[PDB]
């Protein structure tokens, strides 16, 4: 019952400003704090701040003092937390939740934030082709920022897929491999189309691999 | 300002077996909170007020501590509770979290199958070669893929990238990309992966000619 939808993720320049948002339903946005947390890989959760929603009143972690402004708007049930002066440091995933009071165990699903002077940039996508069971599968090379989608056969092939973690190339670009397994039989008889869709460049591309 | 150090970073653990994992905090604390994180998806409440168990966790868990070091316990350990754990306390503000322990499940060993996929020729078009080495449906992550042109063996052209324990069957699997441009690519003939895993008796060897 209780969900809290925070905002799509965005992508930002270095010294820019950037607001997200989160939506509160199934709980009483007022009575509980709203907490904002910070996810880098590596580092671990850092804790930014918390608004009262019914007051405004707002405390922070000294780190966050001059980067977080949170604000609540108690029409929309939604909390606010806008990052200014971003640096590369700011790129991580920001969480909502009511941690206080408890009786509230949900978090928000979390907004990535990206901070870069680049342009997006769409992925070009190449076949692994394969030659009872071969493997086959697509090359996602060179996009930014993240993330890629892939699926196959628009859906209908969901066993034996292996979308592998985006890895970072030395031209700053990502880039992932999607693998599947398949009977060897069936290579002339299936065909086997792989569904790339890169949302930040509005790039969807589908690409079938052939023996 | 209290700093959470969890121990270990990372754990396995074969089901049934008891898992414990603590968290050593630099100063005092009066109570620790555990969350927890599985893969893809933001943390959830676990356990509050040290021992006190969240709504819908398995009576297995159960949580202890005092002062500097406290504990997160599974008395039988199953499958679905493979997730990272976070520590955190509110007693001294600001509020701090752990790094994490990430509690992986264990598994006989299982030996790799493995692929090679020569460049595309619409990617030579344009101007570079990634050659891929699939490695699929191995335990443990622990695996050695080397790349070896004309018995060159290569070094610092190469990327892996391992997926999240398999839900199902608890294997990994793994792509290792080694990436040339075109002109180098065509210079040699023969391509080589040479897969080193405990599940091999001996090393596997795919490989192809230009």
């Amino acid at each position: 019952e209780v969900q809290l939808q925070q905002s799509g993720a965005e992508l930002a320049k270095p010294g820019a400003s950037v607001k997200m948002s989160c939506k509160a339903s199934g709980y009483t946005f007022t009575s509980y704090w709203m907490h904002w947390v910070k996810q880098r890989p590596g580092q671990g959760l850092e804790w930014i701040g918390y608004i009262n929603p019914s007051t405004g009143y707002t405390e922070y972690n000294q780190k966050f003092k001059d980067k977080a402004t949170l604000t609540a708007d108690k029409s929309s049930s939604t909390a606010y937390m806008q990052l200014s002066s971003l640096t590369s440091e700011d790129s991580a995933v920001y969480y909502c939740a009511p941690l206080w009071p408890l009786g509230t165990d949900y978090w928000g699903q979390g907004t990535t934030l990206t901070v870069s002077s680049a342009s997006t940039k769409g992925p070009s996508v190449f076949p692994l082709a394969p030659s009872g069971t071969a493997a086959l599968g697509c090359l996602v090379k060179d996009y930014f920022p993240e993330p890629v989608t892939v699926s196959w056969n628009s859906g209908a092939l969901t066993s034996g897929v292996h979308t592998f973690p985006a890895v970072l190339q030395s031209s700053g670009l990502y880039s992932l491999s999607s693998v599947v397994t398949v009977p060897s039989s069936s290579l002339g008889t299936q065909t086997y189309i792989c569904n790339v869709n890169h949302k930040p460049s509005n790039t969807k591309v589908d690409k079938k691999v052939e023996p | 300002d209290i700093v959470l150090t969890q121990s270990p970073a990372i754990m396995s653990a074969s089901p049934g077996e008891k898992v414990t994992m603590t968290c050593s905090a630099s100063s005092s604390v009066s109570y620790m909170h555990w969350y927890q994180q599985k893969s893809g998806t933001s943390p959830k409440r676990w356990i509050y007020d040290t021992s006190k168990l969240a709504s819908g966790v398995p009576a297995r868990f159960s949580g202890s501590g005092s002062g500097t070091s406290y504990s997160l316990t599974i008395s039988s350990m199953e499958a679905e509770d493979a997730a990272t754990y976070y520590c955190q306390q509110w007693s001294s503000n600001p509020p701090t979290f752990g790094a994490g322990t990430k509690l992986e499940l264990k598994r006989t060993v299982a030996a790799p199958s493995v692929f090679i996929f020569p460049p595309s020729d619409e990617q030579l078009k344009s101007g570079t070669a990634s050659v891929v080495c699939l490695l699929n449906n191995f335990y443990p992550r622990e695996a050695k893929v080397q790349w070896k042109v004309d018995n060159a063996l290569q070094s610092g052209n190469s990327q892996e990238s391992v997926t999240e324990q398999d839900s199902k069957d608890s294997t990994y699997s793994l792509s290792s990309t080694l990436t040339l441009s075109k002109a180098d690519y065509e210079k040699h003939k023969v391509y080589a992966c040479e897969v080193t895993h405990q599940g091999l008796r001996s090393p596997v060897t795919k490989s192809f000619n230009r």
